């Protein structure tokens, strides 16, 4: 029988061959089997078998067998496609230098062609010298399925992937530094490299996939606000469909739209209502969100008191017409304190359109005061179109509708402002982001190329807190983040000006944590109990510390950013003052680090960003390192997560030694140890938490979930000072 | 044992070897709560 080989040729089929890879990718690795692999690859010989098809079986083969008796397989079956991957774009195992082969990719325009203009042949032969690719034998299986779907370079109609995974750190270091001068350039470019390449760093989809490529676009979050106009609708559906085929995420604020029956022109028309509004915008994301990197998606913000907010919160319900139906958004509910004064009360919510209560919807997020004056006002004015609803039952709708479809998520928007890096005053925070982590400010668009018009853009990266040994660890790669973060942002481009001028005045950053189960396991903490109280206040001061410190020198180098005077920092006002005082009493650790000293050093030179701390979910972009995504705790020990091949096993990190100090996700008896972490997190970040509540339904009586525990762990939530809420996971 | 320890290098012959929601709200109990 012939097999086909790579270049094309054929020889006799050989075992051998198939013995000799697989006794390679298992050296070292414990409790792994050869044998199991080839029988468990049930490899169909015919005459003529491409090599290349054999090699995709093997792989998938030693993938399945990731196990909790054999977790040594995630790395047998990463080694496999690392040297699967490296014959797809080299044609052999070895990968080519870095000059020739940028020189070759630039020159397909699969490169950006900046490349060889900033950088010579001389200082690209010196960066093959910063190059370790045996760096590419430190992946997990998982990792190495999203670089080879995702992250690597790659043809969307071909399946031809391009590079390696060293070639990608390395150019992302290089392209980000750039425009650095020549006396620390490659200085920063190795040290940088070094710091992602071996996961002290985490780096973003849009990062990975995109920077040194010819298209320019690398900020995950796009926030655009919509104005109660077609000509604005029209400039949100523009800017929607521009950012979703640039590899981003959006989030709408659709909450300034007038109510269904609401006249327009003095009664010429009559306002037919938010929804077929709400089908534009999805059909907008829909029209070009696959065909890229990933499926692009979007979620839409209104506040709770909008007049429709009733047919809102149950457009992801299957139970209705598809007039009626906008499934394919997730949504957002603003809520603030006055809200679920009426919950606890048993009072009443009255719900108006935006068009007739002036100045009520910029007092619902910039004057908590001001709000509740107004709101009052207008419930007694019987000329204002209104609509009474008891609380508790609206209430009771939201919290079903986010258990059932899971993604509708809450937003406290007096906390946005109360405890946020901006002058609720000069810059409010009305909206958020895909995932509930992002809060920056906004202000919606008159044309697709508005000036005056604001749309909030943000960076992402991660501290991957079990490759720290030290906390003061930190100092040095908050220093590496940001700078790489914000020349990011001169070095892209912007399809729309209103979001480039956001970025460079407001110059905002989102930096987060990954592997923040494990960092508790490697200190013998849980979520549940409160043991990791103190010890996740001591983690995220350091953090937010070194951060800010870290700006706030690259703050002196370059001069802080444009509109820093609409900062609460510029008025010297840290988080440590804002902050929830519920936290107070759920943890007593101190403060270490000289922040007053810092306070001064802002007041004075200020700060390259406006914000710099969100923590994002990291779905993709942890399973790199392996690590646990965010600060979620893992699903399992060998947890499934999604791919465009199919399913992945991911291992816990360090899995051998620390399977009893994991508390994985169902293993919590509730919610209300976790949402004291967030909380205790939140005193620090800039932005806010993409938080989950969890259900386990067969831990409740009759097997039904209480909404009295739905509605309890929304309100402590709040009390802690939680600014947003995300998924709801539901057992089973 | 005259051998190293060693893991089973064929495991797979161990095969042949051996042969919606509760509704019900209470404001009170919420009542109980300061923000
Ligand atoms: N269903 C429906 N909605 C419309 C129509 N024309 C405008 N709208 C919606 C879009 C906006 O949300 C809202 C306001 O529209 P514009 O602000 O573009 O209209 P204009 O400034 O001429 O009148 P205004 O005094 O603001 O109502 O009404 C229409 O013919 N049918
Ligand atoms: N499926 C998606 N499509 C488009 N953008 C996304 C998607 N998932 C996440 N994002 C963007 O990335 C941000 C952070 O999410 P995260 O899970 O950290 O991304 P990543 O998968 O790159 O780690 C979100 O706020 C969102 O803007
Ligand atoms: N004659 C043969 N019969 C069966 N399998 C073979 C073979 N020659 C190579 N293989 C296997 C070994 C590898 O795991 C896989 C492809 O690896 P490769 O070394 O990139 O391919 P090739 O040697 O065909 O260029 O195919
Ligand atoms: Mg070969
Ligand atoms: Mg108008």
């Amino acid at each position: 029988l012939l097999v086909t080989k790579r270049d094309g040729s054929t020889e006799r089929i050989n075992l051998d061959k198939i013995h000799r890879v697989l006794d390679w990718a298992a050296e070292g690795l414990h409790n792994v089997s050869i044998s199991q692999v080839e029988l468990r690859s049930h490899i169909q010989f015919y005459d003529g078998i491409k090599t290349s098809d054999i090699h995709e079986t093997i792989i998938k083969a030693a993938a399945d067998l990731i196990s909790r008796d054999a977790p040594d397989y995630q790395y047998l079956a990463a080694r496999l496609a690392i040297f699967h991957l490296r014959k797809k774009a080299y044609g052999q195992f070895e990968p080519p230098a870095l000059y020739d082969h940028v020189v070759k990719m630039v020159e397909m325009g699969k490169y950006d062609n900046h490349l060889l203009e900033d950088y010579t042949e001389e200082e690209f032969k010196q960066m093959d010298t910063f190059i370790d690719h045996d760096r590419d034998m430190t992946f997990s299986y998982a990792a190495v399925k999203q670089l080879e779907g995702k992250y690597l370079v790659q043809n969307r109609v071909t399946g031809e992937i391009y590079e390696s995974a060293q070639f990608l750190y390395i150019l992302v270091a290089a392209c980000l530094f750039s425009n650095y001068p020549r006396e620390t350039r490659l200085q920063y470019v190795k040290r940088f490299y070094d710091a992602v390449s071996t996961f002290k760093i985490s780096l973003p989809t849009p990062i990975m996939s995109g920077v040194r490529t010819p298209t320019r676009q690398f900020s995950s979050c796009v926030l655009i606000e919509c104005g109660d106009s077609l000509d604005s609708i029209n400039a949100t559906s523009s800017a929607i469909v521009k950012y979703v085929s640039q590899r981003a995420g959006i989030g709408i604020n659709a909450g300034r739209i007038r109510a269904l029956g609401s006249p327009i022109r003095g009664g010429e028309a009559f306002h037919t209502g938010c929804i077929p509004f709400y089908k534009h915008f999805q059909t907008a994301v829909k029209s070009c969100s696959q065909g890229g990197v990933r499926g692009g998606a979007a979620t839409l913000f209104y506040p709770m008191w909008h007049l429709e907010v009733e047919s809102l919160l149950v457009l992801k319900n299957n139970r209705g017409v598809e007039g009626n139906r906008v499934r394919h958004m997730d949504y957002g509910v603003q809520i603030n304190k006055l809200m679920y004064t009426r919950l606890l009360k048993g009072e009443d919510i009255t719900l108006f359109s935006p068009s007739d209560v002036p100045g009520l919807y910029d007092a619902f997020f910039a004057d908590q005061e001001e709000f509740e004056r107004l709101y009052t006002k207008y419930e007694k004015d019987d000329s204002i179109r209104k609509q009474r609803v008891k609380a508790v039952e609206l209430f009771s709708l939201m919290m079903q509708e986010r258990a059932s479809t899971g993604r509708i998520y809450i937003q406290n928007v007096d906390h946005c402002n109360t405890h946020s890096p901006f002058d609720p005053a000069i810059a409010p925070v009305r909206q958020s982001n895909l995932c509930l982590e992002i809060a920056l400010p906004t202000k919606p668009l008159n044309d697709v190329n508005d000036e005056n018009g604001e749309i909030a853009l943000c960076t992402l990266s991660a501290f991957n807190l079990g490759a720290i040994n030290n906390l003061d660890e930190l100092e040095e790669l908050a220093i590496l983040a940001v700078r790489a973060l914000d020349a990011l942002l001169d070095y892209q481009d912007y399809p729309i000006p209103a979001a480039k001028r956001g970025a460079m005045g407001r110059r905002t950053l989102g930096i987060g944590v990954i592997n923040f189960a494990y960092y508790l396991a490697k200190h013998g903490k849980r979520y549940s109990d409160g043991s990791a109280n103190n010890l996740t206040h001591k983690t995220f001061e350091a953090i937010q510390y070194y951060l800010l410190k870290a700006s706030n020198e690259l703050a002196k180098e370059q001069g802080a950013c444009p509109w820093f005077n609409e900062t609460t920092y510029a008025k010297g006002i840290l988080p440590i003052d804002t902050y929830k005082k519920d936290l107070d009493t759920i943890a007593n650790e101190p403060l270490h680090y000289d922040w007053e000293a810092l306070r001064e050093s802002i007041k004075t030179h200020g700060l390259r960003n406006s914000t710099l701390s969100a923590l994002m979910p990291s779905e993709t972009s942890s399973q790199i390192s392996n690590a646990t995504n965010g600060i979620e705790p893992p699903r399992g020990y060998v947890s499934i997560k999604a791919s465009k091949d199919g399913i992945l096993r991911q291992v816990v990190p360090d899995y051998e030694h620390l399977h009893d100090a994991y508390e994985l996700l169902w293993e919590m008896p509730g919610n209300d140890g976790y949402l004291q972490l967030v909380g205790i997190m939140q005193k620090f970040i800039d932005q806010s938490i993409s938080a989950n509540t969890n259900y386990d339904p067969s831990r409740f009586p009759s097997g039904k979930v209480p909404m009295q525990q739905l509605l309890k762990d929304l309100l402590t939530a709040y009390k802690f000072g939680v600014k947003t809420l995300y998924y709801q996971n539901t057992r089973d | 044992l005259p051998f190293q320890t060693r893991s089973n290098p064929i495991p797979w012959i161990n095969t042949w070897l051996v042969s919606q929601i509760d509704s019900e709200v209470d404001t009170d109990d919420l009542s109980n709560f300061q923000l």
